[PDB]
């Protein structure tokens, strides 16, 4: 199984075609493009029949495994692509793949997508046999040093002149959802035929694009003075978000934060961090959070959370966004007691 | 309903979406057309409204232009909705849920009538697995001629793929005060009587929603018949703000009975959510707990009042206000238990008022 | 459905009176779960269901017995809780009511059989009683409820009350030895967490369950002298919440029981545990934390989809906070 | 059966529905009638039984009264039923669904016997859509020589414009004593043998209802001797009928724990109604309380725990004994959310244990 | 004689109370003519939902054409307030007995009004409908025809899905203060020349809960027990509740500290059949008024005279502090009653804690 990158893959099409293609990583354009680019290449032979089944438990696997079972009269083909899960090919679908790893033919042209695959997942019987025939595609969003550099060569190719400056200011919003990177460009390619992206043209229409992830709202809470949090809470509103998943995303940061204040003396907040494994730039951030933020003040946080939670549950629409609101407030000042 | 009234026919007519105005403006001035496009916010923002615009200087018999003419015939059965270059398909509708099934799987190539053969899918992401993959086949191979206007409340349910092969336009909420300087004008083209009070009481209200707030508008004449006065619009949309939620705090630790009870009275004669007093008052007294202890603890909108809860917070005592708080809130968990409700609120204040720390009433 | 031993000296003379005459046609059995209640109503209708009985027992050929074996028979009325909510309608017996008004399909005596009276609406329930007031010749009916209390005294004054008490433990407790190898305080405990019931005892070590239990126990060992609750996140975190929520509790209220001098605990399985508690916890602590517990788990058990982590985690940080001296504790309340 | 042989006759023979009685009384006694009744009430509280006694007053041959002479043979007919002018309708009967539309469709303008075509129907609001607006239409136009007495148990399930054609009078629910005095009455003048208590359980038991309180006195008269008895009736609730109740408080109230548990366990295997339990020391802790106000309050039965009810009485601070009151009621809310009934109990008497003056203090 | 009940039963829209805003509304829509297809009345019940749903029937098939001011003479507005017009369809969806009624009807829509110009549905509380039925609603709400509108009216409409709601012209009505009841009924017996204390007015206005339907239907009973008069003691007789006298004298029984006369009251009050919870809402009642005279001497009504010196006193003589506790003792006291074996021990039960607990003479233990 050749190995290689989305970039090379053009270059490996040519020298023929292989059995299955396998595109492993968590970008959703990348996927696409190699996607795509295999299959303008199938069309292009004799495959006009294209299917597509994604791997769930419960998905109606006899249409699936009947389908391929069969050759046909008229030779006409197909091009199989399964959608691996969330999670990925659990225990029971280390079979369930292995055996359509032995039906192939010249004329079943197979293409897996995936997020990448565990050094465990990555030996269940059916990887291990396209491990000759096949070919994998590492599909992975580019780190923190080659964030922005990505953003660079694609505005390139989008025949834009994107500063440095500017082009840092989007690399630190959507830090990471390369979706709307990849968007925001095209749309920009739109604000300015034949433009340019100086630092002033981007940070305004960003700024005044001014969208808010309530993980925004978290971040601020992050001991980060009331003031912005606030805001970001009622624009928040005016984004239309569920307060539902408002709740459990700060739940995910605020539990954390818990565990962390209760290991002092544990280990070495470096250690730590790692551990847990969410600490990507955070750390600094979440390691001031844990300097001002009491053991009680914590806990403080956390009866309230459930108040909200439960009531929020209980009288289905009492109009949370109210303890949302002073619940952050908890968050940046000591507090008291009731 | 105003609502229909005054829809942007012009994107000189279009209320604070600059950003995706400029950007579609100045795609369609220099013959720079997408095979789909994606808006996404919330509820009466103009997602529609832009998206009929868009489809208006696409197919203006005047040209593809950012400028559609309006008075064209092509231009016109758009507005009208009548267009048969225009197939509007709603994933929303529980009834068209079949005409929505087959729209899409016999898309129709050619234009009919003007230049394009454009679509428009409200709330697109309440299509059917066998919709999606529909439309995903028709995006995947961008058919000429046919192009995709998408709105939806909300671009996540939407598969990944799906958004991948569009242009997506988030348009935000709008400003209070962008309403409310929209609503002075459309009154004052409409030659009607308002206050700027009863402007401000209808902005607010509407959540961002300008169709909301004009919704609402309709009904203030229709209630206060003619006039946009306070009385009427709050009428409907109860004293929202009223400083006396908090003039009750102060009149009840200055121990000033007679104005407690006479603001009560005052509240009373509006007519109010009784506990929602309570709760109000509480977390006026919960806050002002709070800013003694960090000062920088008055988020947004406590502008106006500022001024008078500091006040508070400096000069009186953490004890005196924390007794407060648990009278007040002790007042509220009885009240249903009370002979009745204001009642409850009243002999509640009277309950603070007579074990007051200082001021407390008297015995012969 | 399992007729056990113990219910043979019930069995016996119900049936007694069944072949005297001395029969009641409201028969309510008051028994826990797991106790036997189930096969005893089947048992005691299949011998009435016989027509040629050779005792104290049916025959196994005639069309009854063989019927009845094939489940389905013209006589024999199951009115359980309706499929998905956990109640029964006013609807089903009425149906069920007049369905009896018709002699005989086998001509004989016809049966019914309530999963649960303690499950009806007060308005399934009247639609009943009128029909025990007006009784259907030669018929017979069964009732069963884990607490004839709850049930409308009006209603609970038309038949006779059967009270399937529970076996001694000596006995319970050999029954199960076999069952089950196990220590035979774990054997006790299993029983005494069951209010006596061995069947229930016995489904608890049938699951990875009472090992589950192990895993807890453990925690609070630690828990309770280093003062960390928040670590029981670990084991009381988990689909079977309530279920161990109540086990938590068990023990709590066994160190209470222990602070005031009670001669009965129901943890015996691990008195070293329940003694610490009894320590590092005055009464009034206990009393506190056996107080959120039992409520939260309720909240789980109750509100639809809360999220159990929150919750449980949030029950724990507080105990810990009980526990702080000067902090001040919760009362039950309005 | 009791329940049928007591049937009021008289007005003065109706227990406890004044404010009713009252009117129809003032009402006939005036010539002062209307021609639509309506009885709103609960089970076996008097409505059939008012009714019944009006309908017997308005045709009583002796005149138009409140005072049915009950001698007359207009009054002995409508004392078997046997009246053809007591047109008896039951709008929840299946049965007779048919003759129910045919009667009143063949409606009698005229009446064969009595001054008054009386239709009394049962259950009102059971009515079919049909039925609802043929009354309605003969409610519109009353005609004379008839009156209608409608009786319901729940007045609502009726249309807006039935029921504004009535006067409504709501029959409340029997306090306790109200039922037990009366059955005391009734044993006596049947001559029966009672016991304090059984008339209390007996009472206690038909929830504020005195015709299910009768004929529970029946099944209680078949189940022992013919003698209501403690024993006898706690024989068909299964009641305790054991000075646990007591015995238990007693222990509570010295801070026994070991014994208050005990006697609590020995209790379990018994198979106590728990609630009942707590139902019980409440009981006690009141008789108790009250004793302690003045010395008369203990009255039938518990002359048998006299002497000790009176110890505890001049022992027990009554500060003290409210506040037990209190935690056990309190416990009694709370009694379902315990995992279970008897930790509930237990729960309970531990918490009244503690909070006792001297109790069991702290240790590591 | 004619029960007021239906003497006063709206017939115009003028003929509402204090609910102006929402006839405003509905007095433009008939006479623009701006009918939407489908009217919805959220509110408790008692208030005028269904009634006000009759006046808009009432306003759409009269003769006279389509009003706001219908004619009561005209064959349709006759027949329509009394329950039985041709194309006015009354469907009851918490009806038990007529749930195949309910279904049938649904999903057989006559598109032809047999005698008005539309076709009216009068639906109380939709909310209740079946699973079946209500999906034939939401189809003929999608595309209605143009004779066919619809009127529905709601106890709740929050589990009413937000597909109906949108395609709704949505109206609701406020229940009514207790002074607004408690000003018809007066001038509804001034009106129609009946003797009548104050004091009972009140009574039966807070009696009936923001309900002028039903506040009414009770000022009907009193004046039949009251024989042709509202007399605080026709009234309290019904309620069974205290007169205002009676209240006042267990609570200054309470405050002396002597059970005896409260236990005394208490039976002699039980024997007038009293509604136990009530005996304790109408203490706290006046408790509350004490201490309010004791903060204005002003607070203090104007029927309260018969009993005003005696709430003077009282109030000058009684600790604030002290008050507010008999006040909270008692409210508590409400509080368990559900509870308490009995609802009459709890109310004894109640008062002796008072006693037992007084500020001044508790009971004392040797
Ligand atoms: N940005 C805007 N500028 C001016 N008028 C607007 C704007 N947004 C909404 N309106 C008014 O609101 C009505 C509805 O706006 P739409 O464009 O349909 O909103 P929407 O964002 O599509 O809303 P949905 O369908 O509820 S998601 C229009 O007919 C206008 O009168
Ligand atoms: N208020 C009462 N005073 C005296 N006896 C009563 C009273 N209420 C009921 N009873 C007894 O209960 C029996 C039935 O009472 P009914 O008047 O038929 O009750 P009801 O309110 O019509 O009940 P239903 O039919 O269940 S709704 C009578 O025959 C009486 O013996
Ligand atoms: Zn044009
Ligand atoms: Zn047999
Ligand atoms: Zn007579
Ligand atoms: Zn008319």
């Amino acid at each position: 199984m050749i190995r290689l990158y989305p970039e090379q893959l053009r270059a490996q099409l040519n020298e023929g075609l292989r059995a299955a293609y396998l595109l492993l990583g968590n970008d959703p354009l990348l996927l696409q493009e190699s996607q795509d680019a295999v299959r303008q290449v199938a069309a292009a032979q004799g495959f006009e029949e294209h299917h597509t089944f994604s791997i769930d438990p419960n998905t109606d696997w006899n249409a699936i495994f009947s389908l391929c079972q069969a050759m046909s009269l008229f030779a006409s083909r197909q091009t199989l692509l399964l959608l691996l899960p969330e999670n990925g090919p659990n225990a029971a679908i280390n079979e369930q793949l292995l055996t359509l790893t032995g039906l192939l033919h010249d004329d079943l042209l197979l293409i897996v997508r995936g997020n990448k695959l565990s050094k465990a997942q990555e030996n269940a019987a059916w990887f291990t046999a396209l491990a000759n025939r096949s070919v994998q595609v590492t599909c992975q969003t580019p780190e923190q040093a080659q964030l922005p550099r990505w953003v660079a060569a694609r505005a390139k190719q989008l025949n834009l002149e994107l500063d440095d400056a500017a082009n840092q200011v989007l690399c630190y919003c959507y830090e990471g959802n390369l979706l709307a990177l990849a968007q925001a460009l095209e749309r920009l390619s739109l604000l300015w035929p034949d433009g340019k992206l100086t630092l002033p043209r981007v940070e305004q229409a960003v700024n005044d694009a001014a969208h808010f992830t309530p993980f925004h709202w978290v971040d601020a809470l992050l001991m980060g003075k009331s003031k912005r949090a606030l805001h970001i809470l009622q624009q928040l509103r005016l984004e239309g978000s569920e307060p539902v998943i408002l709740l459990r995303t700060l739940q995910r940061e605020l539990l954390l934060l818990v565990n962390l204040k209760r290991q002092s003396a544990h280990t070495p907040l470096r250690a730590l961090f790692d551990k847990h494994r969410v600490w990507q730039n955070r750390r600094g951030m979440m390691g001031e959070a844990l300097n001002r933020l009491s053991q009680t003040q914590l806990r403080q946080a956390v009866q309230l959370l459930t108040r909200t939670e439960l009531t929020l549950k209980q009288d289905y629409g009492q109009s949370v966004w109210a303890e949302l609101e002073g619940l952050s407030l908890l968050l940046c000042h000591k507090p008291l007691a009731d | 309903v105003l609502a229909r009234k005054w829809r942007p026919q012009t994107f000189a007519d279009v209320v604070g979406q600059e950003h995706v105005l400029t950007a579609l403006a100045n795609g369609l001035s220099l013959g720079r057309i997408h095979h789909a496009y994606l808006f996404s916010g919330t509820r009466g923002v103009g997602k529609t409204s832009i998206a009929r615009l868009l489809a208006k200087g696409l197919n203006c018999e005047t040209g593809i232009t950012a400028t559609p003419c309006g008075v064209c015939d092509n231009c016109r059965e758009i507005e009208q909705g009548r267009f048969v270059d225009l197939i509007e398909i709603d994933a929303a509708s529980r009834t068209k849920v079949e005409d929505t099934r087959d729209l899409l799987d016999n898309v129709q190539y050619a234009p009919a009538r003007g230049r394009f053969k454009v679509y428009l899918i409200d709330e697109v992401h309440m299509l059917s697995r066998h919709s999606f993959n529909a439309l995903l086949k028709t995006l995947e191979e961008p058919p000429e001629h046919v192009k995709f206007l998408l709105a939806t409340t909300d671009p996540q349910k939407l598969p990944v793929t799906i958004l991948s092969r569009c242009l997506q336009f988030h348009l935000k909420a709008l400003d209070v005060e962008q309403i409310r300087h929209q609503l002075e004008h459309i009154l004052n083209e409409e030659h009607i009587a308002h206050e700027p009070r009863a402007l401000q009481l209808l902005a607010r209200a509407a959540e961002g929603s300008l169709r909301d707030a004009l919704s609402l508008t309709d009904q203030a004449i229709a209630s206060g018949d003619g006039q946009v006065s306070t009385q009427a619009v709050s009428a409907m949309l109860g004293t929202l703000d009223d400083d006396q939620a908090l003039s009750l705090v102060e009149a009840m630790v200055e121990a000033n009975g007679e104005r407690v009870m006479a603001l009560i009275n005052e509240a009373a004669a509006r007519g109010i959510e009784w506990e929602a007093l309570l709760v109000e008052m509480l977390g006026l007294l919960h806050r002002i707990a709070m800013v003694q202890l960090s000062p920088a603890a008055l988020g947004n909108d406590m502008a106006a009042i500022e001024l008078r809860m500091r006040e508070l917070a400096r000069t009186i005592p953490p004890t005196d206000i924390q007794l407060y708080y648990q009278t007040l809130l002790i007042g509220r968990k009885e009240l249903p238990y009370a002979p009745d409700r204001r009642m409850g609120v009243e002999m509640t204040l009277l309950r603070a008022l007579a074990f007051h720390p200082r001021m407390p009433l008297p015995e012969p | 459905m399992r007729w056990y031993p113990w219910l043979r000296p019930d069995f016996e003379k119900l049936v007694a009176s069944y072949q005297a005459g001395r029969g009641h046609h409201a028969l309510l059995i008051q028994a826990l779960p797991g106790m036997g209640d189930d096969a005893l109503i089947y048992a005691l209708s299949r011998y009435l269901l016989c027509q040629q009985p050779q005792g104290h027992k049916s025959c196994g050929h005639c069309r009854g017995c063989q019927l009845m074996q094939a489940g389905t028979h013209p006589d024999y009325y199951t009115l359980a809780p309706e499929k998905g909510k956990n109640t029964l309608g006013v609807d089903a017996v009425r149906e069920v009511t007049e369905k009896l008004n018709e002699h005989a399909r086998l001509g004989g005596a016809k049966v019914v059989w309530v999963t649960d009276a303690a499950l009806l609406t007060d308005a399934a329930a009247n639609a009943l009683l009128k029909t025990l007031e007006e009784p259907p010749a030669e018929t017979w009916f069964f009732l069963a409820t884990r607490e004839p209390e709850r049930l409308l005294a009006t209603l609970r004054s038309r038949c006779r009350l059967h009270y399937l008490a529970p076996p001694p433990e000596q006995y319970a407790v050999t029954w199960l030895s076999r069952e089950v190898t196990m220590s035979q305080d774990a054997l006790l405990a299993a029983l005494r967490l069951s209010a006596g019931s061995p069947g229930a005892a016995l489904a608890l070590f049938q699951g990875d369950n009472w090992q589950a239990r192990e895993t807890l126990c453990q925690a609070l060992a630690y828990s309770v002298p280093s003062g960390d609750w928040y670590s029981l996140l670990a084991a009381l975190n988990h689909e079977q919440a309530p279920a161990r929520l109540h086990w938590l509790a068990t023990l709590l209220m066994d160190a209470l029981k222990r602070h005031h001098g009670a001669a009965q605990v129901t943890n015996v399985d691990v008195p070293g545990l329940v003694a610490e508690l009894a320590n590092h916890l005055s009464p009034s602590r206990l009393q506190a934390i056996l107080g959120d517990v039992c409520h939260i788990r309720e909240q789980l058990m109750s509100v639809t989809g809360i999220n159990r982590e929150l919750l449980i985690t949030d029950l724990l940080l507080r105990i810990e906070h009980y526990l702080q001296p000067g902090v001040v504790l919760p009362v039950p309340h309005l």
